[PDB]
């Protein structure tokens, strides 16, 4: 019983490293996230002072070119978080598994979104120049923007199983 | 003896109140309760 | 402002109670840790 | 979610850090593998000591 | 008792968030309503300022363009106070419980 | 616009003209 | 400038031609703040890291 | 001059209200790292 | 421990704050939002 | 505490007095109490 | 106008007064909590 027992103890202690380094990396998404989501609040902003009838039309793709670097800007934080090499968000990730015992598939599977720039249609999409692209925008920017943020709650309750799956493993790696 | 279980259950519960103490003063810098995901859906949501 | 302020910020009377808490269980389990780990010197103590 | 200022689309946020909450409940309910005859959840037999 | 006690504990808490959430959004309602009184006063000035049989019914009519607008700033406060997308006072509010 | 809502706005009349429409 | 048939002429070149001068501060504001966000994860990655 | 006012002017009671906030934030921070310095101390109080 | 990540977060946010403060000096001395590129396309556009 | 939610109402407060003081100023300078629109059509038809 | 005084408006004499008591209050309450939050560090002046 004390060397299964202690394959077991050891497994627990590699399982708290693998689920700290998932709230590490849990982290790394937030953050991203709250970049991205200050932009496209940003954007939201833009399309309103865009709707703002007396905001003559050149000024209006005045915004729409603050709007297209605050895009590029998407596509960057959709980028470079490469955790690894594998990166996190952009693009297709595969939705992998943290284990967090000592057994096999005894994992969390994590969702990150499919991608950030052109799907939060899109963001892109949207060339505010025109008044009736100005209103229709926010309704884009609406429903869009809350899938960011049904994410980042997602993961911040992942973050929060991986604290209690911490404090009740430490706890069985006491008891063994 | 050499396990020593006491010290063992001591040092759980120090960093235990350490990742507590480590947060509490990421809610003081800033000075919000919310400062990233691993709070909750209430937090930021 | 009302809502996010009492949903995102701190109020730091409650935050410095927790600090003063969390500040008196580290030195404390610092100073127990002290006596734990000379508990097995009271071993050779006893036939060395 | 009593709080009927709470708009129902963020009720259903709260829902669903609600299911992952559960989701928890599922994982301690698994996960328990004292000998591999883990404590508590689905069937445990009633053992004696 | 310590974990029965201590859920009360943490609902107590919540309720406190929810009870000052309810003071924003009454207070809300009060200021779209110190806005819609500050109109129908306004409208009641209005009348008052055409009852004076000197008042030619042309500037009667020019009166009541204003009224007009006025009104339609009543249909705004009344619309406009969406507090989560489920707004106060227009139109049908389902009279929630907090 | 006025609010954060899309067409939660105020619509205004200018007249069409001036110079020789009065 | 010295003739009035170029006076008004020129308002249109430097009217044109002057919002070029401010296509580019807005392009170059717009990407400062894409520095900042950028610092602002950036040191989110390195503390992860 | 209205409209540019709006755009590029600042309202100053804004800005105290940010100049205070910040400092607020600062001191703090300081005084922080005047502990989280000072935590890593408690170590050599044990075994040294 | 040696990493101490609690003053790693709070040297973050200090300089953070400390951006935003000299920026905040930096609209109270000319007394403009307004006084650079690093504002926006709002800004001056 | 950071938003200081006694500051906010003031700063309000105060630029809708200042409006007013704006606005008392120019009824004082001409002398009118109708110096524009937006007064009213009682003001001006 | 009269009536309208006396209903809607505040005496400031009275309205100072209960400024004074809340600064008081708060400043008292600050520096109260400078000691409730030393009063556990008696504990580790006691067996540490």
């Amino acid at each position: 019983i004390s060397n299964r027992l202690s394959n077991q103890i050891s497994g627990l202690n590699v399982a708290t490293r693998n689920a700290n380094d998932g709230i590490s990396l849990a982290q790394t998404a937030e953050g991203a996230l709250q970049q991205s989501t200050n932009i496209l609040q940003r954007i939201r902003d833009l399309a309103l002072q865009s709707a703002n009838g007396s905001n003559s039309d050149a000024d209006r793709a005045a915004l729409q070119k603050e709007v297209a670097a605050q895009q590029a800007e998407l596509t960057r934080i959709s980028d470079t978080t490469t955790f690894g090499g594998r990166k996190l968000l952009d693009g297709s990730f595969g939705t992998t598994s943290f284990q967090v015992g000592s057994n096999a598939y005894e994992t969390i599977d994590i969702s990150l979104q499919n991608a950030s720039a052109s799907a939060i249609s899109s963001v892109a999409s949207v060339d505010i120049s025109t008044a009736d692209g100005a209103q229709n925008a926010i309704a884009v920017v609406d429903n869009a923007l809350a899938a960011i943020d049904a994410q980042r709650a997602d993961l911040g309750a992942v973050q929060n199983r991986f604290k209690n799956t911490i404090d009740n493993l430490t706890n069985i790696s006491e008891n063994a | 003896v050499n396990t020593n279980i006491a010290s063992l259950n001591t040092q759980r519960n120090l960093n235990a109140s350490s990742n507590d103490l480590n947060t509490s003063l990421q809610r003081l810098t800033t000075g919000y309760r919310i400062n990233s995901a691993k709070d909750d859906a209430a937090g930021l949501q | 402002t009302n809502v996010r302020s009492r949903i995102k910020d701190t109020d730091f009377a409650a935050e410095t109670a927790a600090l003063s808490k969390n500040q008196v269980l580290q030195q404390a389990g610092t100073a127990i840790l002290a006596q734990a780990n000379q508990l097995p010197q009271a071993v050779l103590s006893l036939l060395r």
